[PDB]
């Protein structure tokens, strides 16, 4: 479907301004007639963009009732209506069991519905962000006048006017312009204007002068041109379209999540049935068939877990929140854990975005400033008497100025009125110099000749600030070679000297190496005109050269770019050193976009593209073996001419790539991909051309300050303060919580065997029932969910940082060492510490563990109120029960006890507890806590009616106690051999 | 296979037998020292008995025994539990002076054989004749239900003073030496008579306390047997048997905390 | 004692409940004082 909008746009730009109105039914000067523009209008439909058919929430609720442990809870709620049923009509009960517990479980259902709805969360408004970009009116000529109309209302062919600051309306053909500039950045992520005129001047539509395209916006001059696309047919319209349409698709989270409910749900209708059938031929009555199965139901799901999972999540989205990291989605909390490669683009996200100074030539010297936003670097020169000299000519030869009211912000920060090279010189001088208004103030310019098309140069004359002169100071800038052209000395150090060819060979080096750091380098230079020919009244004509423009003195050179973020170089090398590829997708030129791209670290030093190899052997780029290079470089171009297939030989063939001049469907493309080859993706940009990429991507994060709103609404993550630190940092929590999701999955999951096994051997003994059911949903849904949750704050055992990234094929978040561990081992520890404290209560009542074999069925018999205990005494139905509750309470109390060594064992996976220590707060408040709550609910009066739960003796929390501390010794001991041998025995089989 | 290789099943089959192993070792140890702390003869705990239950013959579908006169099949469920509680008081069952004695044929005093210890042999338990059960196959028409106290170790039923008022008004008091059983429903529609020992409707004293089943084993317990020839028929009458006593409480949650819950049905 | 034995089959399960909740209320303030060290 979306296929059609991954390719590049075809157009007419070629055509000629007469033949594109045949094409329309247009006229160039009267524009359309009232009556075909309505015509066009029914034809066409209108110039707006439709936002894509979502799902209403309610389907989105209700698709999560019925995902593995909720279709078992439901059979089980309805299993308990079931029996209360059979119940009602044969011996009239008059109990509340089966009704309150379907009733019950019904309702864990329902908010456990909630829980995972909270985490499946997709806050999307794409097309909304787009529809924002097209203006409410436009200005168009109808029947030879203009008029202003719905901008819904303009059509293909009529004749559209535009001017500095408002927005192209639709995509236009330019029929006539004057000083026309635009901002392409929507297509390129590039700010600086472009010129636009009626002239074809590309066969590329989108890098061609006569086109402007709907999205983007006019910064200076007037046009008028013929509108050749509407709606969804725009180039952006489409991207749009696109973006807002791309399938979401599931997280790696996500799929971890489904994968242990297969697991868990499958291990819950295997028992549940094994045993369904295993009590019928025990001679069951399906009467009491059917409440065994609701029991097997709610010991092997673990109710409480995936509303952990979700609060773990969330509980790590707050930390990153407290970092300037928003997350819009809570799965993307644990992505950036999970991501093996990044796609960045570069202008607003790897950089700042603003010209800035980087380089400076003077005294025959390469010196360098400092780029950084806070600078963070050290100075260059201060001494020279050149670099002053220099200095002035950057404030004088200058028309920039800071906008009112910014003096509380930092110089780089605060917004400039001109272009973007005179903004740069300008902040440098302000930064080093101090005030340059108070230069400006102390030599005023008399006359001045702004940049030229034609001159190549910009020059000015000042009353010098000296009292001692007094005189005319003339400065100019320009191109570094037409300045070169104008100059008979050069200031060196701080006397003038001739411009011998050895400086002037000098100079050709410097201006080499500065454009080859893919910098903009401009020439300085002055000249102190001779006092005796220029009167204290002398009047300067800037028309017509009334003064010298030649033999001037050379002072020096400025270079500039777009430079890092502070923070980029580090953070790209910390993700390289987790193992993360890095790639550069941006819409930006080829030499600027490889030079940041070793300045940030995505190519590393040394590293060659084809292109270097035969540049450096001076031989055909063709005789060059591919293979020898590991770094390149794609244009967009070429990318356009390249199957997927081959596309996907250069992601294989290299480690250091750049894609430049990348369209926004190229930029899709290429982390499709990635993607192809089973990588999980993150996408980093700021621009509306990275919004198909941040959509597809497994994990899209957008800049905050400088993102634009589309950015932003197709990203599952945003960093507020810009800090690409902060990707570092999500990599690492998203590890983390990965890890911890285990430790507390495990530690749930242990508890469902104490559990299940009282239910069997009630089968299989025809013992009194050891624990019930609304004793299990006490601690599934009670005891055990602050301590799993606050396993979510346990520190690293490790350098997380150091591995690899997972591989999501085989590194599962529940596995098969896991539940050998959790059930074949700890739980079943777990298990016999709850029988004992069972044995215990009632051999300590009379009823000794021998004579316990085969007497529920007269235990159980409501009407013989006289059964004989061990010891010849007669008990009647409601005494024996109490005790056997007191048997539910214990056993109930044993779980919380066991789970005790659970907790800290749980705690590390491979380190030992006195290794890790005990600085999990949250962690001891769960114990606490749990024990708070148990005791309560065994103490609490009432709660014997309510829960069935009654107090317990002192001696009786002891029971388990040598069980707790069997498993803390077992799990030490255990993981003492694994650290011990690093092999594989004990850990492939139980290492998580 | 599923898993692993064959060796690698063998090892993890070798390690869960050993584990299995050690573990159903250790349990069956905490078993051991929890046997080790407990008497013979007497249990730790005793306070989920305390006030004894009362326990009738006729095994009640649901506190109920409804049943026709005119019908032999009728009341040949209620008369197999009935069998089964007094097949047990027979005289053959009692023969010699081991381990039975021939106590007082009226109500008497409490008997003390000692300590719970074995430093004597089966502590002699008193003789009870299912022919002190006057008039009572049984009943097929108007039943004659049998009573029960349950049995506790070391447990003295001590009957109520005749210091203040009484539900039977001072009559027959054996004050000294009987634990009472009155049978009630307003509603009196019927026609109580209680047979025992001594012909008195209580327990006798002279039963106390039992020893229990390690310390005197074929020991007997008293029975009162009561009789309801009603003069009605072809109705539910809720018929509630109370006993009295220093030492006997009742609750609204166990109905057969020293009480009866009889509905009984001549529906003929 | 002998007959007057009732202390056999009684038990104060009254102050029993008193004492676990005092202890359920205490262990739930020491819990509180160890988490807000810090929140
Ligand atoms: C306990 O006493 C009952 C009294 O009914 C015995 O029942 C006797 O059973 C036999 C054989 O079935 C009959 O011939 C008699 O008529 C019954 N009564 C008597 C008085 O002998 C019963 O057998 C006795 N049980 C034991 C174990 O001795
Ligand atoms: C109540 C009692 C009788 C039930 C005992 C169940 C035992 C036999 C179960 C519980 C957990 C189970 C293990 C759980 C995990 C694994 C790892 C997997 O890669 C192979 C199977 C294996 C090794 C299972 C074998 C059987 C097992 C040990
Ligand atoms: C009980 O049986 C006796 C004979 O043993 C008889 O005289 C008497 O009438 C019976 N009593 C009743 C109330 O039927
Ligand atoms: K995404
Ligand atoms: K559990
Ligand atoms: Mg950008
Ligand atoms: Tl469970």
């Amino acid at each position: 479907l979306d296929e059609l909008k991954k390719e590049v746009s075809m157009d007419d730009h070629k055509l000629s301004l007469d033949e594109l109105h045949n094409k329309y039914g247009t006229d160039l000067t009267r524009g359309l007639t009232n009556a075909r523009a309505k015509e066009i209008l029914a034809r066409d439909g209108p110039n707006s963009l439709t936002p894509p058919p979502t799902t209403p929430e309610w389907i989105k609720f209700c698709r999560q009732l019925f995902g593995g442990f909720s279709i078992l809870l439901w059979i089980g709620a309805i299993l308990c209506f079931l029996a209360y049923g059979i119940q009602a009509a044969t011996e009239d009960e008059p109990a509340n069991d089966n009704l309150y517990l379907g009733v019950v479980l019904s309702t864990v259902v329902i908010v456990t519905g909630c829980f995972s709805y909270y985490q499946e969360a997709k806050s999307s408004r794409i097309m909304d962000s787009f529809k924002n970009m097209v203006p409410q009116q436009a200005l168009v000529i109808r029947d030879g006048e203009k008029s202003t109309i719905n901008a819904e209302f303009v059509v293909a062919g009529d004749l559209v006017e535009v001017k500095g600051g408002d927005r192209i309306p639709a995509d236009l053909r330019i029929i006539s312009a004057h000083g026309c500039k635009v901002d392409n950045s929507s297509l390129t992520g590039e700010s600086e204007p472009q010129t636009r005129s009626p002239e074809f001047s590309s066969e590329n539509p989108l890098e061609t002068r006569n086109i402007a395209f709907f999205s983007t916006n006019c910064v200076e001059g007037t046009a008028r041109g013929v509108v050749v696309y509407t709606g969804d047919r725009t180039v952006m319209g489409r991207i749009a379209t696109l973006a807002s349409g791309l399938e979401v698709g599931r997280t790696p989270i996500a799929i971890e999540i489904e994968h242990f409910i297969h697991i868990i749900t499958g291990v819950a209708v295997f028992l549940g049935v094994s045993f369904f059938i295993l009590s019928l031929i025990l001679g069951y009555s399906w009467l009491e068939a059917v409440i065994f199965l609701i029991g097997i139901i709610v010991a092997n799901v673990p109710e409480g877990l995936l509303a952990t999972v979700t609060v773990c999540l969330t509980l790590t989205a707050k930390r990153m929140a407290r970092k300037n990291c928003l997350v819009k989605n809570l799965e993307a909390v644990e992505t950036l854990g999970s991501t093996s490669t990044i796609c960045s683009d570069k202008t607003g996200t790897l950089t700042q975005n603003r010209m800035t100074v980087a380089h400076m030539w003077f005294d025959n010297q390469i010196h360098e400033a400092d780029t950084t936003e806070n600078q963070s670097g050290a100075a260059f020169d201060k001494t020279s008497a050149t670099w002053s000299a220099l200095s002035r000519i950057a404030a004088l030869c200058n028309r920039a100025v800071f906008q009112a009211g910014q003096d509380n912000v930092p110089i780089l920060k605060r917004s400039v009125a001109g272009d973007a090279s005179e903004s740069a010189l300008l902040k440098c001088i302000e930064l080093c110099c101090g005030s340059v208004q108070g230069m400006r103030d102390r030599n005023p310019k008399i006359v001045e000749i702004p940049f030229n098309s034609t001159n190549k140069y910009q020059l000015s004359i000042h009353e010098n600030e000296k009292s001692s002169e007094s005189r005319y100071l003339l400065v100019m800038k320009g191109a570094p070679e037409r300045i070169l052209d104008r100059c008979s000395t050069i200031l060196l150090n701080g006397a003038e000297e001739p411009l011998k060819e050895d400086m002037k060979e000098a100079f050709q080096n410097a201006y080499l190496e500065l454009g080859g750091l893919g910098e903009r380098v401009l020439g300085f230079c002055h000249f102190a005109l001779p006092e005796d020919k220029y009167n204290e009244g002398y009047p300067f004509d800037a028309d017509e050269p009334n003064f010298p423009t030649t033999d001037l003195c050379f002072v020096g050179l400025m270079a500039m770019i777009d430079p890092p973020r502070a923070a980029v170089p580090d953070a790209v090398g910390k993700c390289r050193s987790a193992g993360i590829k890095v790639i550069m997708v941006t819409g930006d030129h080829p030499i600027t976009a490889k030079a940041i791209a070793k300045g940030v670290g995505i190519i590393s030093e040394g590293n060659e593209t084809i292109e270097d190899i035969a540049a450096r052997l001076n031989i055909p780029i063709g005789q060059v073996n591919p293979r020898d290079a590991k770094a390149c470089v794609v244009h967009g171009s070429d990318l356009k001419d390249l199957s997927t297939e081959v596309l996907d030989d250069i992601l294989h063939y290299h480690t250091e790539i750049v894609f430049a001049r990348t369209s926004p469907q190229q930029k899709l493309i290429i982390v499709e991909g990635c993607q192809r080859q089973g990588a999980i993706v993150a996408v980093t940009g700021d621009g509306v051309n990275d919004s198909p990429a941040l959509k597809k991507a497994d994990i899209g994060v957008a800049m905050g300050i400088s993102g634009s709103d589309v950015s932003k609404q197709a990203a599952d993550m945003i960093l507020l303060d810009d800090n690409f630190a902060s990707i570092v940092t999500g990599v690492e929590e998203g590890r983390l919580i990965f890890d911890n999701l285990k430790k507390s999955i495990a530690y749930t999951l242990t508890s469902n065997i104490p559990e299940i096994t009282p239910f069997l051997v009630f089968i299989i003994g025809n013992v009194p029932l050891p624990l019930g059911t609304v004793t299990i949903l006490c601690i599934d849904l009670g005891t055990d969910m602050v301590p799993a949750i606050s396993l979510a704050y346990e520190q690293a055992e490790s350098d997380i940082m150091k591995r690899q990234p997972r591989n999501p094929k085989t590194d599962k978040l529940v596995n098969e060492r896991l539940i050998s561990m959790a059930y074949g081992q700890i739980g079943m520890i777990q298990a016999l510490g709850g029988f004992f404290s069972y044995f215990v209560i009632l051999a300590e009542n009379g009823f000794l563990p021998m004579d316990l074999i085969g007497k529920r069925v007269r235990w159980d018999d409501r009407w013989i109120s006289d059964v004989e205990d061990s010891f010849g005494q007669q008990w009647t139905y409601e005494q024996r029960k109490i005790v056997e509750f007191t048997c539910h309470t214990s056993f109930f109390i044993s779980i919380v006890v066991v789970q005790w060594a659970d907790l800290i064992i749980c705690k590390t996976r491979r380190n030992s507890i006195f290794q890790q220590g005990m600085k999990n707060k949250i962690l001891i408040f769960g114990l606490f806590e749990e024990t708070a709550l148990a005791a309560f609910l065994s103490y609490c009066p009432g709660t014997d009616v309510a829960l069935r739960m009654y107090p317990l003796k002192p001696s009786w929390w002891f029971c388990a106690f040598p069980y707790s501390l069997i498993i803390f010794l077992y799990d030490e001991m255990r993981r003492f051999i694994i650290r011990r041998s690093p092999g594989g025995w004990v850990e492939q089989e139980t290492y998580y | 296979f599923l898993g692993r290789t064959g060796s690698s099943w063998f090892k993890i089959f070798l390690f869960y037998l050993i584990f299995y192993g050690c573990l159903a070792g250790i349990f069956i140890g905490t078993i051991q020292v929890l046997l080790l702390t407990l008497s013979d003869f007497e249990p730790k705990y005793q306070d989920r008995v305390a006030p004894p239950g009362l326990s009738h013959a006729p095994y009640a579908i649901k506190t109920e025994i409804s049943f026709s006169i005119s019908n032999p099949k009728s009341y040949e469920s209620f008369v197999k539990s009935m069998h089964k509680l007094m097949d047990l008081y027979n005289e053959s069952s009692q023969a010699g002076n081991s381990p039975f004695e021939d106590c007082s044929d009226t109500p008497a005093d409490y008997i003390k054989r000692g300590d719970l210890d074995d430093s004597q042999g089966q502590k002699k338990a008193c003789r009870f004749s299912r022919m002190w059960l006057k008039n009572c196959g049984y009943a097929e028409g108007k039943p004659c239900v049998v009573a029960k106290l349950n049995r506790i170790i070391g447990f003295y039923p001590k009957p109520l003073k005749n210091t203040t008022d009484l539900p039977e008004e001072l009559q027959a008091n054996y004050n000294q030496y009987v634990l009472p059983l009155r049978c009630a429903a307003r509603e009196k529609i019927g026609s109580i008579e209680y047979f025992g020992l001594g012909g008195y409707a209580g327990f006798p004293l002279q039963y106390y306390p039992y020893y229990g089943k390690r310390l005197q084993k074929k020991y007997l317990q008293p029975l009162l047997a009561i009789q309801f020839t009603n003069l009605t028929q072809n109705m539910e009458l809720r018929i509630e048997c109370k006993v009295y006593g220093e030492n006997i409480d009742y609750s609204e949650k166990d109905r057969f905390r020293g009480r009866f819950e009889v509905k009984i049905e001549v529906k003929s | 004692e002998g007959p007057d034995n009732d202390e056999r089959f009684t038990y104060d399960y009254y102050r029993l409940r008193v004492v676990g909740l005092i202890v359920a209320a205490v262990l739930c303030v020491i819990g509180i004082i160890i988490l807000l060290a810090g929140k």
